[PDB]
């Protein structure tokens, strides 16, 4: 059994449409994301480097963090469907079990739980019973605690810099100036100095 | 009696604690590290000891032959065994360079009838005969009955 | 994460932030207190005396330690960013 | 639901703002300290569970 | 200990500490109940609460182990061993009876 | 290494039905 | 054993303590209405009260043992086990009676 | 949801502020006070000294009782999301 | 020791060391009890606590080994051997009896 | 007790060094309190995790005895001091636990 | 010694925290060996290789152990063997095949 | 030197600083085992460890030299040299044998060309 | 001497002079061991080693010059002159050797 | 190395191959 070549064109085509969403709630893109806008905000200066470059660099460091993700998927499902030897229904099920793993291996066991209490799941036993809706938001929901947890510990440095300037400056007597313009360039320095972005580069990588 | 000889410090003063707890009289040889005791006493204590974990080729063989009855006569003293016999068997100073060797003892015992050693026993007479030994291992030490089964695991 | 987990890693943080601002924070109350006592043993009324001399104890002092201070905070973000990987879980 | 939801983030930014201008240091921005702050309260109590949860129940109550 | 212990308490405690000390306690007064009865002279309760999950493959019930010294010669009624396994599990949230474990001074298992 | 462990399994077995054949050829 | 026993430890209580001090306190008046029946001596209510959890598909119930110690020979009467274990059971919030077991000073179960 | 209810809820909200911010702050009270009489004893008047102890002060504060704080802030802010669906209107 | 060591008034303390002194004084409690064994003269118990995640799917439950020192010829019976497993598993959250190892003081795995 | 020696804090790598210390102290006394030995040292290796891998290396440790003047060691003694070397760690494979004599005869 | 560590500033940074690792390692390494009848002295060098980044499949440590023997006391190969086993346990994920064994006359011991 | 040269360490110590005394230290305790070899006098060994590079054509590796003055007339044997090889090899994290050249009082060199 | 000169205590310093001092103290060290072999009665070393950039720009490779000056008429055995180059390639971080260059006290080039 | 192990494997089934004829053949 096997659906028709325009039932599957319909249905690749319509499925292109779920690409940014696929990206952002069950991949890597959303805690890198979060992360970089919060260590903005952490440098003092909200809007230093683009958008723009943010973005490109977010989705080439989740591209390089799913490589493996994406050769077990092309080796289980992509090449046995592309070369006629396996249904889309099926190719679609073998390959959702590399990212169902993925998703699994960096979700909190509370959010699975609780959204599986919400979805009336009674007896669930082995981690390879949970559904993919059951599972998605759970993974979106440990996401969002992960992504706080690196940037609330992202922002101490900054603070501990802002703090022993303002401290040293109120202290000598100069109480009218302001410590945050004295302490921006210093934040520069240190971040600069430690190698601010391949450090936190390696740390999100390292995440996983 | 010697109790037993050649004892280290640490040894020798455990046994001494035990000794007197049981209200037994001794007299430690003056650096023998041997403790002389009542003569009728010797093998019972040997035994009890033991219980709690405490402590030429003609020669040799005497020597053996002389150990090997020694044991065999301490066994002797336990209530279940009419009769025992202990073989030492410590391969000669290993002519082989390379290879590695180890001594054993069997131990064969004559129970009463209708008797049986039980596992505290079977325990001190491993340790008896395996501390008499240099180098003895508890488990290298083989205790069968006179009917040929093994009673030590 | 923990209250624990939290509250260990602001008191190695803050503790770093004491140890950085220690030496300019008690140099600068030192040379205060020096010119104030000084100025009260000859009954000098003056408010402005002790700034100057403020200044340069803390920019000697900076000077003096500058390796070190920067050093030691360089050294605490670096394993703080090594361990982050680690520390959601 | 919201409003009540909006009390502790100011609370917290409340007391940085009075600790800050008891040591005299008028001239430091509170919202830059407190923002961490915020973040370690909403990783601390279950952020998100709780607020999931408090939302089904106000459905089905 | 038991309630007791609770008293004097530091400003300074963690959940965690909370937690372990409620355990403490749980644990003193249950031994202290199992001594009361005629037969026991001294009793020692050690309760091992844990974490709970959701897969019901990997379930781990709480657990309790009970060792008591008996009055020379008090040997206890198989319907004493019953009580002591009731109320141990009832004093423990979610304990299955099944995870008490009685034991005497000699090392015997009273329960199973 | 294993193989010590698979050869002194051996040697127990062959030692016990030794015993057994014994026990009876004995009496 | 008291109401107002634990109702001080100054400050700084996190509500956990509130809530193990009131489970104390309802153990401790429990006990005493207990012990006023005529037949016993003395008495003593362990109250195992579950922490809510979003694990499983529904909420489970908390678990009393109670301990009774007689006046000498005053058995108590089977009505008597059955009032016991109705006002144990009525004073925790949700507790089923079949979770309430009842014990003498000489190991028997009386439930 | 009646105003009783709002205002308690209000008042019990800014009480845990209080709460929250009254060591700090009384500790840096008593610190600038404690200095301030130093000065008038001794006649030593430069208004920055007494700036210096007041951060160590405040700063050990956190050391010693921010765990207190983390804990009754966090016990607040969960109640409160757990009772929310019960004073719905 | 025990709950005296947890207790010994301290504040430079982190979590780390905070559980440390938990399982240390877990070790010292249950060789207590085992010590109060007819049989044993003194007990010693080491923990081995795998370290706890909040959401990683792998799964791991800990170890105990057990060194007693048993009364001059005092051999614990089979029973013995399985009340002191009971009571050394029940006390460890999610300790499987069979990653409890019971020696005595001459090597014997009991 | 060198764990509680009154000290200010100081590193997390610090408290691990020492944690590590203070096991193989006990583990070693443990050893030496059993019959035969009359002094063990423990060495403790726990590994350390890699970089953008997921490879959890197993830990390994090294244990040698000095056993009483003569008396050796039976081979249930060289299981049990497995048993107890490998519980004593997290996830410690027994197969990497090393045994060794005073004249330096591998036991394990 | 484990000593040097206990014995130490507050300024010491990561690098000296590390380094006075290595060294304490090797001293009771050292120690333990010398606490083997035939050896008289010991000395143990760790090279315990830093953090990768700039390399691809990592690389492992590697560690050199002169011995010095009592006059005459010749070591066994199991005694070779046993060295060996405890220097490459000492030290995280030291490959035995790493470990160098060399006598007090300049004879490699191991290979 | 060696251990010893790193303890009177001042607050100013720039990393560059704390590797070039390690280097240093390293460096004198491998020539005082050296030494304490039985035909060695003295010893003397240079470290080259130059931190890394990515590309493959453009690595080199890290090297020693060791120069060992004898007791009069105690020529070492091929065995020694392999042994002063091995240990100098291991105590320096990476470095391949084959690096390592080792030299007498007289310039001959014991070690391969 | 360059050892020694490396710690003289001094706090007005840069990079750049930390580097250059590094420097000189392996000239110095370099050219120590040069003269304590037999033949040579002083030594003196020149190191060119180029400033390094944290980029992807031309790697280059050191150089060095090595002036010794002998006892009289003890000429230096080819093997002198190898072991020399050994030594002074090793010590410097990616030294080829064809780039060290031997000279006497005449000008003649042993290289 | 491993060859050794091996070598000694076989030296101890041969040696107790012998020492099992000789016990038979003894009597």
């Amino acid at each position: 059994q096997s659906w028709s070549l325009s039932v599957q064109t319909l249905v690749f085509i319509t499925s292109l449409t779920f690409l940014p969403a696929i990206l952002l709630m069950m991949t890597s893109f959303t805690r890198i994301i979060i992360v970089f806008g919060l260590l903005r905000n952490a440098l003092g200066t909200p809007s230093a480097p683009p958008n723009q470059v943010l973005l490109g660099l977010a989705l080439f460091l989740t591209f390089f963090i799913m490589s493996p993700v994406i050769d077990k998927i092309y080796v289980d499902a992509y090449q046995p469907f592309s070369e006629q030897k396996i249904s889309m229904q099926e190719a679609l099920d073998k390959g959702a079990q590399p990212l169902r793993a993925f998703m699994l291996r960096q979700t909190r066991e509370a959010d699975l739980a609780l959204f599986a209490r919400l979805a009336n799941s009674g007896p669930l036993q082995g981690p390879e019973a949970v559904p993919m809706r059951i599972l998605l938001p759970a993974y979106v929901t440990s996401e969002l605690k992960t992504a706080f947890q690196i940037g609330f510990t992202i922002f101490i440095p900054f603070l501990i810099i802002d703090l022993v300037i303002a401290s040293v400056l109120m202290a000598l007597g100069m109480m009218m100036v302001p410590p945050a313009t004295i302490a921006l360039p210093f934040k520069l320095m240190l971040f600069v100095l430690v190698d601010g972005w391949q450090l936190l580069m390696g740390s999100l990588a390292q995440s996983f | 009696r010697t109790l037993f000889s050649n004892l280290s410090d640490q040894d020798g003063g455990a046994i001494v604690a035990q000794l007197t707890q049981m209200n037994i009289p001794y007299r430690f040889a003056n650096g023998s590290g041997a403790i002389e005791v009542p003569a009728d006493k010797v093998h019972e204590l040997r035994l009890r000891l033991a219980q709690q974990g405490l402590p030429q080729f003609s020669e040799q063989v005497n020597y053996q032959r002389a150990l090997e009855g020694e044991l065999a006569r301490t066994i002797e003293t336990l209530g279940p065994v009419k009769s025992a016999r202990v073989h030492l068997a410590m391969p000669k100073p290993s002519l082989f360079v390379r290879e590695q060797k180890s001594p054993s003892a069997s131990v064969t015992v004559t129970l009463e009838p209708g008797r049986a050693l039980d596992e505290g026993q079977i325990s001190a007479v491993v340790h008896l005969v395996s501390s008499a030994v240099a180098g003895l291992p508890p488990g290298n030490v083989t205790l069968v009955d006179q009917s040929g089964h093994l009673l030590t695991q | 994460m923990t209250p624990e987990s939290v509250m260990m890693m602001g008191t190695e943080a803050m503790k770093v932030a004491l140890a950085l601002a220690a030496p300019l924070l008690l140099v600068a109350l030192i040379t205060g207190l020096i010119i104030s006592i000084l100025q009260a043993a000859t009954q000098i009324n003056e408010m402005t005396l002790s700034f100057i001399p403020k200044i340069v104890a803390v920019f000697i002092a900076i000077i003096v330690a500058g390796p070190w201070m920067l050093n030691l905070l360089l050294d605490y973000v670096r394993t703080l960013f090594s361990n982050l990987p680690y520390i959601i879980g | 639901i919201g409003f009540t939801i909006f009390i502790p983030f100011l609370i917290i930014d409340l007391v940085i703002a009075s600790v800050l201008m008891a040591l005299g240091m008028m001239m430091v921005p509170p919202a830059t300290i407190a923002l961490p702050f915020k973040l370690m309260l909403f990783v601390l109590v279950d952020g998100w569970q709780l607020l999931m949860g408090s939302l089904a129940q106000s459905f089905y109550s | 200990v038991g309630f007791e212990l609770l008293d004097q308490e530091k400003f300074g405690i963690s959940q965690f500490s909370e937690q372990v000390n409620y355990q403490r306690a749980l644990e003193g007064e249950l031994a202290r109940t199992i001594e009361t009865l005629g037969p026991v002279k001294s009793a020692r309760v050690h309760l091992a609460m844990p974490k709970p999950s959701l897969f019901v493959r990997e379930q781990k019930s709480p657990s309790a182990s009970v060792t008591v010294t008996l009055e020379p010669g008090r040997a206890l009624d198989e319907g004493q061993i019953s009580a002591v396994v009731h109320l141990v599990s009832s004093a423990v949230a979610g304990l299955p009876p099944g995870n008490v474990t009685l034991v005497d001074q000699s090392g015997h298992l009273l329960t199973q | 290494d294993l193989n010590d462990a698979q050869l002194k399994f051996a040697n127990d077995v062959e030692s016990r039905i030794q015993r057994r054949i014994e026990a009876i050829l004995s009496p």
